[PDB]
């Protein structure tokens, strides 16, 4: 509706 | 003992280029400081390669193969010689003639090579491996369903930029069956899948919706496992990111009442993500803010929007300020905000190191300014009863100093709050503000 994220990511790998 | 390893994979006995493509495969599997340069510097990797051609053993081919993938799957450096030797369109072709023990060492190499790079993604795909792989989700075997499932979400990884849509949209039929694994591990992989591929454009999150994923994205919000709750929450959250209608699906599967579940996570950035994910929902039409508060979302928001950490704090005050536009409409949805208890964790906010949510706080109290006048003007009163609690709750000196900040922007709106809304008492400013600042 209004914001995409930051960054995709939240990608397995890098995630928290 | 190397070289003459070396050596012995270059007889032309079969017998023997076996018994060296195994000891190779050895090595190569030792836990501890695995020899994968030592073995690349030998040159075999070359050799490696031929021994996986359809004009071979099916006992060598596997060898060969689990060699590669233990050297595949080492360092970006050690997978790019494999990818060098024209390795990948060979693990392609085994995906259809190996046994099932190949399909597994093939698949999984392919997963690693997909993984290092956009490049190599694009890569894989280039080289139709999309077809195969899916040929895979047959199997019945649950170790090599979990590898493939791994290696799908790779080729659909990476925004920048995107795979070819027409390629990877081709698994989405699979995934949605995927979702109802129940092997953890499977389950997570293709909720990454579907985060990745429903992060894009509206034409992807249209995809993702045709097939009926959403119904059970929803369902797996509430999953134990975290491990599932964030990917799942992810691809929900971009799918709200569509269209007004793209965004009534997912509150029509239930998501509400999931988010509110998420909103009281042990984890900080699955509270933030839910943020984000209400916010986008308040960014909606009318009847979807009301969804929100009818969620009883409002009071854990606005409860995150003064005691959690910073980022969860930006995200929830959009959530808010997001939800107070639909309030010259409807001023029902501004006088619960207020009476919730929003207008002093707003106000604190103003004093955050970032534009872009003072920007956002303040056209959230502008909001609940312009509701409550029209209250007052509507009833003949004396009085802005929202602009007096803003003044008791230190907001009005707060908006005050924002006249004092470098962004143009807010300077204009701040100094606009203190004239309409604090008329007598409180000055604005004007531009002698010629030694600028901020940061």
């Amino acid at each position: 509706m209004n914001r995409r994220k930051i960054a995709m990511p939240k990608r397995r790998m890098a995630f928290k | 003992e190397l070289p003459q390893m070396t050596q012995q994979l270059n007889s032309d006995d079969m017998q023997e280029q076996l018994s060296a493509t195994v000891k190779f495969r050895q090595i190569l599997s030792r836990e501890h400081r695995p020899p994968i340069d030592v073995v690349i510097q030998a040159g075999v990797v070359p050799r490696l390669v031929e021994f996986m051609r359809e004009n071979q053993p099916e006992m060598l081919q596997l060898e060969a193969a689990w060699a590669l993938t233990n050297i595949a799957s080492g360092t970006s450096a050690q997978t790019k010689v494999v990818v060098d030797a024209d390795a990948v369109p060979l693990f392609i072709q085994l995906l259809y003639t190996g046994s099932v023990e190949v399909k597994e060492q093939a698949i999984w190499a392919l997963g690693n090579v997909a993984g290092d790079s956009t490049d190599y993604r694009d890569y894989v795909l280039q080289c139709n491996a999309m077809e195969p792989i899916l040929g895979l989700f047959n199997s019945n075997k649950p170790s090599l369903i979990r590898t493939a499932t791994w290696t799908l979400s790779n080729l659909c990884r990476g925004k920048k930029p995107q795979p070819d849509w027409s390629v990877v949209s081709q698994a989405l039929p699979t995934l949605a069956k995927l979702i109802y694994s129940m092997d953890t591990e499977t389950l997570v992989d293709a909720c990454w899948a579907i985060s990745y591929l429903s992060d894009g454009p509206q034409e992807a999150i249209q995809a993702v919706i045709d097939v009926r994923i959403p119904k059970r994205l929803v369902e797996l919000l509430s999953h134990e496992s975290t491990l599932v709750q964030t990917p799942a929450l992810r691809a929900v959250g971009n799918i709200v990111t569509g269209n007004d209608l793209q965004t009534q699906v997912v509150i029509n599967a239930g998501v509400l009442p999931a988010l509110r579940l998420l909103l009281s996570s042990p984890k900080e950035n699955i509270k933030k993500e839910a943020c984000w994910t209400i916010s986008n929902i308040t960014a909606g039409n009318t009847e979807q803010i009301q969804a929100v508060i009818d969620a009883n979302l409002i009071p854990p928001l606005v409860k995150l929007l003064e005691v959690a950490e910073d980022k969860t704090k930006k995200e929830a005050c959009w959530a808010i300020s997001n939800a107070s536009s639909g309030g010259l409409q409807r001023p029902d949805i501004i006088r619960y905000l207020v009476s919730q208890g929003c207008i002093k964790p707003l106000c604190d906010l103003l004093e955050i190191a970032d534009n872009r949510i003072i920007e956002v706080t303040l056209d959230a109290l502008e909001n609940i300014l312009k509701m409550g006048e029209a209250d007052k003007e509507a009833r003949g009163l004396n009085i802005n009863e929202n602009a007096d609690f803003i003044e008791k709750a230190g907001g009005m000196e707060k908006i005050f100093n924002c006249q004092q900040n470098e962004n143009d922007k807010i300077y204009e709106k701040a100094y606009k709050i203190i004239e309409t809304y604090f008329g007598e008492e409180e000055d604005a400013v004007d531009e002698t503000m010629a030694p600028q600042n901020a940061g």
